[PDB]
């Protein structure tokens, strides 16, 4: 279940509803006249860190679930998300045609990841490596 | 296009964590529509168990 | 509106005197002159716009200056001019301009 | 200024460029808000710390850290104040400490990196150039 | 110069083309205006500047000049000047210009 | 006690005339030109051997500043009433009252500013990040020190320059002492 929920549904729950459009041409008559401001922000890819924690004036380290669980901390990865003038003009007359990015990969947000998943360290681990990092097979 | 986003993602990220720890299903608004045992303590006195 | 700054100039030195020769004859009127002279004000600026090109700099040290609007009370004594080949000694140069920019 | 001085004496020294990223002040109010900040809690009444979010920033591990460490209060027991706001030059630490090691994190890149200039980088260079003597611990 | 030459050549068919339509609906002749050509001619030859086709208050041979600029500035003492479009009498010589600069400085 | 005299960058006093005047007719009468009138109501003029600016209001209300020495200024004043009756109009040299007196000078050797802003901390003032000087404001006499790391010590807040020295005494020793090095 969470390996679908990671893998797929997560992705489409973001390009169901990406689009955000504030494109103005004039929202009243003139203006003189003007041209149609396309303020558009719509979201693409989507991207998944591993467990990943910082702490005040510290580096961000790559957790690990013993130390997690030493320190109270929340095991979970960052999510950070892509973000995307050109216009079409119209007065009165005709119409029909009143139709941004400026960076990329931005933060959104951290998940608490479930361990053994795709993206926990855990799932790659040998024996001999699960028993140097510190918790039962 | 900047300052907001990080805000936004305090937001998503304190609703997970609030809804894990608790168990409450729902943002932090007094529980409307939730149900309260969702995310219960695990069990750990025996491997059964 | 364009400054009629271009009288100072041997061309305009020139000019004001054979239309006053022509006003002392009584053949133009004063309306009319002042029209032309605005005519010449206007066809003298596009062509100094457009048919020079090269660059010629001077070199040398103000003895005047001040502040006030913009009618530039400059002089430069002992300079020195050259262009592009041609070195020429000056002993004392008058600057005057006023605003290149068109003020509405 | 309230965030910052709160910041400050809770021992988290944030850079004036990343507080003016989030919050453009103009960087002269600020400056003027901090000063009577400053008057008000002494009527009521840390440069070192900069350095592991830079090098949290390039991903690198503790011994340049302590390397920079050493390095920031040693130029700063000496001499040469050398730069007009020195975490530039504690910054150069960090530079030549990496290029005490081997690992390519090339100043065209950190300039861009940390918001600072390349030339900066290459005056710190030249002036830790005629000053190699007695930087490095082991 | 042959640059200077050739401005004042294009400025005097600039200004001749330029009062043909104003002396004719003036209505007077073409021999008139061709007085005013020679007269033109002469006062030039004798100015003979350029060799041509034919106390605190205020106070020729003086070196007249005129032009447009960009933008002035000083240090303290030094004015810097940025010139454009104009023309300087020096010496008994003119010439012309899109653009000069003026270096000097005051004491 | 200190064994250097500070140096003075400017003396800014304010010499009245008690005569209404007319600064667009001084711009006509004028020899002059560097002036926007609408960028301030009081006209500017820096005449050539002192190097002394004149903020004329219009009814003679004006303070000096570009000078050296008062009576460098005095004579400066003298001057643009001089000029302003060679234009036509009346003005009588009248108080020179000093504000303000700016002097600059160095003392070349390390410091503890960090010592100075601490220990000195009722009217020092110090931040390394946007400026390299500490803000000093002893209050007895009411006069404002700022103070490099190089030894730039810049001095203003002094109607006089016996006590612009005098703030230079009152600081020697306390600078002395908190060197570096």
């Amino acid at each position: 279940s969470f390996n679908q929920f990671v893998d797929y549904t997560l992705q489409d729950i973001i390009c169901e509803d990406s689009t955000l459009i504030l494109e103005q041409l004039a929202q009243h008559t003139t203006e003189s006249d003007n041209i149609s401001r396309k303020y558009e922000i719509s979201f693409g890819k989507i991207y998944v860190t591993k467990p990943m924690v910082n702490e005040s004036d510290g580096v961000t380290h790559a957790l690990y679930p013993q130390e997690a669980r030493l320190r109270n901390l929340t095991y979970s990865s960052g999510l950070f998300v892509d973000v995307k003038t050109y216009e079409a003009i119209d007065v009165p007359g005709r119409e029909l045609k009143y139709e941004d990015s400026e960076s990329g990969k931005v933060f959104i947000g951290r998940l608490p990841i479930m361990l053994r998943s795709k993206n926990c360290y855990l799932s790659e681990a040998t024996e001999s490596d699960l028993y140097k990092l510190k918790e039962c097979p | 296009f900047n300052m907001k986003l990080a805000i936004n993602a305090k937001t998503i990220t304190s609703g997970l964590k609030y809804a894990l720890a608790t168990g409450n299903w729902g943002e932090q608004k007094k529980a409307m529509s939730s149900r309260a045992g969702v995310s219960q303590v695990l069990n750990r006195y025996t491997y059964s168990s | 509106g364009y400054y009629e700054l271009y009288r100072r100039s041997t061309i305009g030195n020139s000019l004001v005197d054979a239309l006053d020769t022509l006003i002392s004859d009584g053949r133009i009127e004063a309306s009319l002159a002042m029209r032309v002279l605005e005519t010449f004000d206007k066809v003298v600026a596009e062509t100094l716009k457009d048919n020079t090109q090269s660059k010629l700099t001077v070199k040398g040290n103000l003895d005047t200056y001040g502040f006030c609007d913009d009618v530039w009370t400059f002089i430069v004594k002992n300079c020195q001019v050259t262009v592009e080949q041609s070195v020429i000694s000056v002993d004392k140069l008058r600057i005057v301009a006023c605003n290149s920019k068109k003020s509405e | 200024a309230s965030i910052l001085i709160g910041c400050r004496r809770a021992e988290v020294a944030r850079t004036f460029k990343e507080i003016q990223s989030l919050i453009h002040v103009k960087t002269k109010e600020f400056g003027k808000t901090l000063n009577i900040m400053k008057n008000i809690l002494r009527g009521k009444s840390q440069n070192l710390t900069y350095i592991p979010r830079f090098c949290s920033h390039l991903g690198l591990p503790m011994q340049v850290t302590t390397s920079a460490e050493y390095t920031a209060k040693k130029c700063k027991e000496i001499k040469e104040i050398a730069g007009k706001s020195p975490i530039t030059i504690a910054v150069v630490s960090i530079y030549l400490n990496i290029l005490l090691f081997q690992i390519p994190i090339t100043a065209a890149k950190v300039g861009q990196t940390l918001q600072v200039t390349e030339g900066t980088i290459k005056s710190g260079y030249k002036i830790l150039y005629e000053h190699r003597d007695k930087l490095v611990d082991p | 110069n042959a640059e200077a030459s050739r401005v004042y050549e294009i400025i005097v068919e600039s200004v001749v083309n330029e009062v043909r339509e104003d002396f004719e609906n003036a209505g007077i002749d073409e021999q008139t205006l061709q007085d005013l050509k020679n007269i033109w001619q002469k006062k030039l030859t004798e100015t003979k500047v350029t060799t041509f086709s034919w106390d605190y208050l205020i106070s020729p041979d003086e070196n007249l000049m005129l032009c447009l600029y960009d933008k002035v500035t000083r240090t303290k003492a030094r004015w810097k000047c940025s010139l454009k479009d104009g023309v300087v009498t020096i010496n008994r010589n003119d010439y012309t210009f899109q653009k000069a600069q003026v270096e000097a400085e005051w004491v | 006690t200190s064994g250097i005299v500070p140096t003075l960058q400017n003396i800014v006093a304010t010499v009245t005339l008690g005569c209404r005047l007319d600064l667009k007719t001084v711009a006509l009468h004028a020899r002059n030109a560097e002036y926007n009138p609408k960028r301030f109501a009081a006209v500017i003029m820096r005449i050539r051997e002192p190097k002394t600016t004149a903020l004329i209001f219009a009814s003679g209300k004006m303070v000096v500043t570009g000078a050296k020495s008062e009576d460098d200024s005095k004579l400066a004043s003298r001057k643009y009433a001089r000029i302003i009756q060679k234009i036509g109009f009346a003005a009588k040299f009248t108080d020179f009252k000093i504000q303000n007196i700016v002097g600059s000078c160095d003392v070349k050797f390390p410091i503890r500013l960090e010592g100075l802003a601490f220990s000195h901390g009722t009217f020092s003032s110090y931040e390394p990040e946007l400026f390299p000087g500490l803000i000093y404001r002893m209050v007895k006499p009411k006069i404002v020190l700022l103070i490099f790391v190089s030894g730039k010590i810049v001095l203003t807040g002094a109607k006089q320059r016996e006590e612009i020295y005098q703030a230079f005494e009152a600081i020697y020793p306390v600078l002395s002492e908190f060197r570096k090095m």
